[PDB]
């Protein structure tokens, strides 16, 4: 309904677009907009409203009857229209928390107050909200939203939804579960696929509907201006999961026979990038997957991903906790903990049982320099490991120390060992 | 965001790993793609409340009964596992688990999890059961269970299908707020 | 002897900035330095360390020895050090009410924060401080600095100064009396001379030392930013005293009869425009005149300027007091009453006697034009009265109605005669 | 800052507006240019107070005896002037405004001002005065003047010369702060 309701609109938003009657494009913006406040978003009610700035020029020009909303209709320049719509659209965008885009939008304001109408009471009041901004950025909390791609097959759907893919950004955390309930409620006379694998020309040629929902994960965006800066984690992980047009999907698949003692000798990942036509956040909560890619990473490519994790995980948590004092410690025994006692799953030693065999070697010499990376990441856990103990020996409350003094102990003969054998790293 | 230390005991069969990670990482059924390290954290709004569920995975073995409880205190909630497949961890729930942890946290709530749910009905499961004369788990023995150690709610579930999988993990964050 | 310690420092400057001599060069600005904050000049000390950071680079190569200063000598990225400083200076404008400079400043370090070093902390505050300065450029007075000319003749002084003119931009409230007689105390050998005009070779030749000193008018600087912008008074005037390079004396001289009833008619004005080698504020108080030139104003011309100037202040107060209620009349009550009932000085009333007799046209052709323009501005003073009054309508308190009353008669009067011979104007 | 009104009035000869005027441009002597406009200001400090001070010049002119006075409400100090040169000025003192003034601002500061200070010991000046029987005003002659009508201060000027003339605005401010 809503969902498929959103699509109809913009269709006809394209089409209005597409024919150059610019009333009627404009009228349709609003449509879109008031069906995003209806559903509270605001992020995507900010970037519907763009759609009409976009025509606005900051200039003294007397705005056209067309270019303004039925609405409104009153004598306006450029700018001033274009002012009262960056005023709101800011408004939305910080109810929905991207302050990345208000920050971008208070610029250009702050810039006409200084540069082009003089205003220093509306620059001082931009400023100091500029400056509310920034603060918020690192000082509030911003739920990492869940990405989720579904396809849609048969000749059951509409021609702008049949076979094709698109990445949905979910609401806070989302569960796929949640999602693919509320989805499938958008469509009653659908069957729930239940692979992730993409089907067959037998399915998608099939006269009914089936639909396909996995989730993904938004992969940081190439930007220039982080290039070779020391952005920190705070200001760049905003990005890692936000403002993204590229997402992976990872699926286990056993080649060779697996071993029960190690199961990690034997796991393949199969790869899926999929990427869409427009970023998200934008004026829908949904992007058409416009290219595709596949790869295959190797048990050992695997290993190697899993500890870099791994250790930027401890990184990241040290740096969060080094800044930040007041923060609870039981993520930090918790993940520590983890690594330095992987009493469970076994540690990286099934790496090594698995990859450091001579037989291993002599069947893949081309997998030389992955093996010495791999040593490369367990030599570098270390150092991390002990720069996050140090902290956990810090804070840690009396009810832990014994837990505490354990970890430390596990830690040591852990450094002993893996310097022995892969070297020191410092950091 | 409001921190919750959920600790995950009971027997090796149990699968407690598997549960873990396949909730967590919002995999797709069967598709959970394991790693060598333990424990496992998840971001969640649970009921009108954002929060974040520490899930520590505990050794069930032997060889750690002395170490396995200098993780037990300032634990907010218990998930005390077994296999509704293996009488034996239903039985050790009784002998081991929630003796151990009441003698360590005599004031904090569990929550009992039959796991292993989509194999109660498996014709081979049932078959190698009743060669040994035994039969799986049901729903009343499990839930008499339970209601017999105090355990604050009864839940089964399974990692693969993950049916009842995200209901124990919310009934741990409820039974904590 | 501070004058004469500034002197010698910043000669002994120049010599290490022309010999390439850099910590010696250093050593000096911070001696500067260290002279302007005995005589209490922030601004000017702000304006010296500028001439140090102007050396530095946004980088994060190592300072040298040579380029940081003697006191600190320990090690700091060239970045560091600048921003140290840029934290000093801003502060120094701070209290020398520079505020425009200190918002430049402000503007370098916040683009720094922000796409460089990435820190929002830092980013929020300048931020908030770029809003205060604005803030301040707004809503708090700067007390209009006054400029004296100084020439100083004979061959009884240094090269440096010998038979040359500086500008000196003087303190808060300091006027030419004041002024002199401390600048006097600096040379006790000097004769003061009584003239502004410039002295011949005879003077000039002389072996003592001849002090000639008078007040000069600043000349506001032309500004690419403000160029067909609408800038508000409350921002431009500033601009009119401060900043400046250029100076207009003007000395009237009578030329021909002088008529007892209009003196109008006969006065001429010299005007002379000096031009300093740069701006004030600067590294000091005081800088060399470098061009000057002569021009000579008749009466029609003057009178011209000075309508031109009345109508100007009549529009400012209106745009002052529309814009703050809370203000005292008495001001306005004054300046409004002084141009409408001008029973003393007697009004444009004499410029018509003067210029506008049919004999005064037959002798001046080429001063048509002029002539209009005097009748336009004429014309244009009627409105911008009226619109004074209105506003002083509203605001007069019941003592000084009666007042008001008659100045609002002697308006409606000269508003009906004004009409009449020059036509209609409004706002 | 703090505003200051100050009225200036007395006779014609006076030459009230010259003083005023050569003060507020802060003019070189004898060097002050004129305006057709009336009135004039000043931004100064005083004893390290700032005040902007209005001077309201007057007509001298009987014809102006009913519309003068309409200024003088909210007058915050006085000046009467009279020209040391013009024993008749000095007359009006007594005679006509100490008694204006007083009628109208009964409580209100005067301050004393002899003017043309440049010309009192001028020979010219001294000679044609003579030829009518007259001499210029002598500084106890005023100073007994000030006493009389109640001024808190006498004092004597030459805005030609611009001796003595800053301290008469000086004075005025001191009288009101």
């Amino acid at each position: 309904s809503k969902d498929n309701r959103m699509s109809c609109t913009v269709n006809l938003l394209n089409f209005y677009k597409d024919n150059n009657r610019e009333e009627m494009y404009i009228r349709y913006l609003y449509k879109l907009r008031d069906l995003h406040l209806d559903c509270d978003n605001y992020t995507e009610a900010a970037y519907t409203l763009l759609l009409h700035t976009w025509l606005l020029k900051w200039s003294d020009e007397q705005c056209a009857s067309q270019v303004m909303q039925t609405g409104q209709q009153h004598p306006q320049t450029h700018r001033q229209l274009k002012e009262t719509l960056y005023e709101t659209i800011i408004g939305y965008f910080d109810k929905g928390k991207m302050w990345e885009e208000a920050i971008s939008l208070c610029k250009e304001l702050a810039e006409q107050y200084e540069m082009e109408i003089f205003d220093y009471e509306l620059l001082s009041q931009n400023l100091i909200q500029q400056a509310k901004f920034y603060e918020s950025i690192m000082k509030i909390l911003r739920p990492k939203p869940d990405y989720f791609a579904v396809g849609y097959y048969g000749q059951g759907f509409p021609s702008f939804l049949r076979n094709k893919v698109f990445i949905y950004r979910g609401k806070e955390y989302e569960r796929r579960e949640d999602f693919q309930m509320q989805l499938m409620t958008q469509f009653p006379n659908a069957e729930k696929m239940n692979t992730t694998s993409a089907p067959g020309d037998d399915v998608k040629n099939a006269p009914g509907q089936y639909i396909q929902c996995f989730t993904v994960q938004p992969v940081l965006d190439e930007h220039p201006r982080f290039k070779n800066k020391p952005v920190p984690d705070q200001i760049i992980n905003f990005y890692k999961s936000n403002y993204v047009q590229r997402f992976h999907y990872s699926r286990p698949v056993r080649r060779g026979t697996v071993d029960p003692e190690n199961e990690f000798a034997s796991m393949w990942i199969e790869r899926t990038s999929f990427v869409t036509a427009y970023k998200l956040p934008g004026i829908l909560r949904w992007f058409e997957v416009v290219h595709m890619s596949q790869t295959t990473i190797s048990p050992l490519e695997n290993a190697i991903e899993t500890m870099s994790t791994a250790n930027e995980k401890i990184l990241m948590m040290i740096n969060q906790y080094q800044s930040d004092e007041t923060l609870p410690i039981n993520p930090l025994s918790m993940l520590l903990n983890g690594i330095v006692d992987p009493a469970v799953m076994g540690g990286f030693a099934k790496y090594e049982k698995a990859f450091f065999t001579e037989e291993y070697v002599r069947d893949h010499p081309e997998d030389q320099d992955k093996l010495t990376h791999l040593k490369d990441l367990i030599a570098w856990q270390i150092p991390f490991l002990g720069a996050g103990i140090k902290i956990h020996e810090k804070r840690v409350s009396d009810n832990l120390r014994p837990f505490h003094d354990r970890m430390e102990e596990c830690f040591k003969n852990l450094k002993m060992k893996v310097e022995k054998e892969y070297g020191v790293r410092e950091m | 965001m409001q921190a919750i230390k959920c600790v995950v005991v009971g027997d090796g069969a149990v699968g407690k790993n598997c549960l873990l990670i396949s909730y967590t990482t919002n995999a797709f059924p069967g598709e959970y793609i394991p790693t060598v390290f333990d424990n496992y954290s998840a971001n969640v709004m649970v009921d009108g409340k954002p929060v974040n569920l520490g899930l520590w995975d505990t050794a069930g073995q032997e060889d750690y009964d002395r170490l396995r409880p200098l993780s037990y205190p300032q634990t907010d909630v218990f998930l005390i596992c077994f296999s509704l497949v293996s009488p034996a961890s239903f039985e050790n729930v009784r002998a081991k688990w929630y003796p151990e942890v009441r003698h360590h946290c005599p004031n904090t709530p569990i929550i009992l999890v039959g796991t292993k749910l989509d194999l109660r009905d498996d014709k081979d499961t049932i078959e190698k059961l009743k060669e040994k004369k035994l039969t799986p788990i049901t729903y009343p023995q499990g839930l008499a269970m339970a209601k017999e150690i105090g355990a604050v709610k009864y839940l089964e579930c399974s990692a693969l299908t993950q049916r009842g999988l995200k209901t124990v993990f919310d009934e741990a964050i409820r039974a904590v707020l």
